[PDB]
């Protein structure tokens, strides 16, 4: 090992448009190049660019990432923040799937 | 002790008993020896509150949990 | 362009929590539609003097309290 010195679809990045509350750190993330609408968010239903309904219609990739959560707020932004962060291989990014008891918000949505 | 629950299992019991041992010894972190803890699959918020109480000492811990999770950014960080 | 998102990074970490507020609340208007512009703090401070003597001086941006009369009497 050498000696340590004594001295020395494409995703553009960005932040996201619309921080959920005051106090979010922004964060460099991998972002869609639009907003995706809020009917692609949905896996039950299909919708005009898609009809999928379930993840194996949609033929991912990488492995899937499911969060069983009763609602989605702030919190579940902050868990996607961290799995979407520029620093993140791109190559290596896991779908997140939100198991929701309640359907979300257009607020949670317009966020992620 | 209760995430991945096997009854029929001897290693599950006697870290019952490891648990026990370091409990007696006024031991705080007990449940670590746990295998779920262990490896990662459980935590509690517990930890959070401690961390607080930590920052009564340690002023710069919660902003070292934050940047090791990333929920504060700093430049250069 | 990573000097330019650095440039952002740098200028997003130094912006304060009045342009945090002011952004959401900019955000959200040209989202239902509005213009952000008429957005556009308060170093005052007031309270009542009820029958202030008769000697007292009148300061400007001050409004006096009136009984005024039964116009229809
Ligand atoms: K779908
Ligand atoms: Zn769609």
């Amino acid at each position: 090992i050498a000696p340590v010195l004594e001295l020395a679809v494409e995703y553009v990045k960005g932040y996201p448009p619309n921080s959920p509350y005051i106090g979010s750190s922004p964060t460099l993330c991998h972002l869609l190049p639009v907003k995706a609408p809020f009917c692609c968010l949905r896996l039950d239903k299909g919708c005009k660019h898609n009809s999928y309904e379930d993840a194996k219609a949609y033929g991912f990739k990488n492995k899937l990432i499911i969060v069983s959560a009763e609602t989605a707020g702030n919190g579940l932004y902050n868990f996607i923040v961290p799995l979407r962060a520029y620093y993140r291989s791109r190559k290596e990014l896991n779908p997140i799937v939100l198991l929701l008891d309640n359907k979300p918000d257009h607020h949670f949505l317009e966020a992620i | 002790r209760f995430m991945q629950f096997r009854a029929k299992d001897s290693y599950s019991l006697a870290l019952s008993k490891l648990e026990k041992r370091e409990r007696e010894n006024g031991s705080n972190l007990a449940f670590m020896f746990r295998l779920p803890f262990a490896a990662g699959r459980v935590f509690s918020i517990s930890m959070l509150d401690t961390l607080l109480y930590q920052s009564f000492v340690k002023d710069y811990m919660i902003t070292i949990t934050r940047l090791l999770l990333g929920l504060d950014t700093t430049p250069g960080s | 362009a990573a000097e330019w998102i650095s440039q952002q990074r740098l200028s997003l970490y130094r912006r304060s929590e009045r342009q945090e507020l002011s952004e959401l609340v900019k955000n959200r208007m040209k989202h239902l539609g509005l213009p952000t512009t008429g957005y556009d703090h308060q170093n005052t401070l007031s309270y009542v003097l009820i029958n202030p003597p008769p000697d007292t001086r009148l300061e400007p941006s001050d409004i006096v309290y009136l009984i005024r009369s039964d116009p229809l009497a």
